[PDB]
């Protein structure tokens, strides 16, 4: 995932 | 990505559902946002089903794969707003087209008025003919322009108010803009208004 889905 | 419906009317206490379809399949990578006019968006729900802390429990997100639902239970006055889904499985991050939730009330026909350009506007070299649709509900309405009893397209613009806080109606302006020479190569000017509250299209007109 990207955006908030990749903060971790 | 496809968000539906585009618009929705409801009353305080109702349960509303908004849907987002993402046919490629995006697992649970979807969030829901709320936005009020003149304000920044607010994140309600992320990862399809998680409620952000501080957001009211009456909001609930569901779905995985291709179809996602935002359920707003027992609607409150603070909930009338536009809602957007956001997909973040892949770049580019994409928003749904939005769903506006407005306040339901009884049908109300527009009061229609037509305004002939002032002498000073005619000396202006540009004339604007204004047609007013006042205090109607629902939002959907249609305006056609007729010069010399003949249809005219291309030289008009529409503007609408936000839903009125007292009587929950809309008002709309339609402005026909022509050059002075063009303004009266013509004689009679009219606007015909179509709305659910009218048993037949209402026309207001002038000439001189």
């Amino acid at each position: 995932a990207v955006g908030i889905g990749a903060v971790f | 990505m496809t968000q539906s419906p585009v618009s929705l009317s409801a009353s305080v206490g109702d349960t509303v559902t908004i849907t987002c379809r993402a046919s490629q399949g995006i697992s649970s990578y979807l969030s829901w946002y709320q936005q009020k006019p003149g304000k920044a968006p607010k994140l309600l729900i992320y990862d399809s089903t998680t409620l952000q802390g501080g957001v009211p429990s009456r909001f609930s997100g569901s779905g995985s794969g291709t179809e996602f639902t935002l359920t707003i239970s027992s609607l409150q006055p603070e909930d009338f707003a536009t809602y957007y889904c956001q997909q973040y499985e892949t770049y580019p991050i994409t928003f749904g087209g939005g769903t506006k939730v407005d306040i339901k009330r009884t049908v109300a026909a527009p009061s229609v008025f037509i305004f002939p350009p002032s002498d000073e506007q005619l000396k202006s070299g540009t004339a604007s003919v204004v047609c007013l649709l006042n205090n109607f509900y629902p939002r959907e309405a249609k305006v056609q322009w007729k010069v010399d009893n003949a249809l005219q397209s291309g030289n008009s613009q529409e503007s609408v108010t936000e839903q009125d806080s007292k009587d929950s109606t809309y008002s709309l302006s339609s402005t026909l803009t022509l050059s002075k020479a063009d303004y009266e190569k013509h004689k009679v000017y009219a606007c015909e208004v179509t709305h659910q509250g009218l048993s037949s299209p209402v026309t207001k007109s002038f000439n001189r």
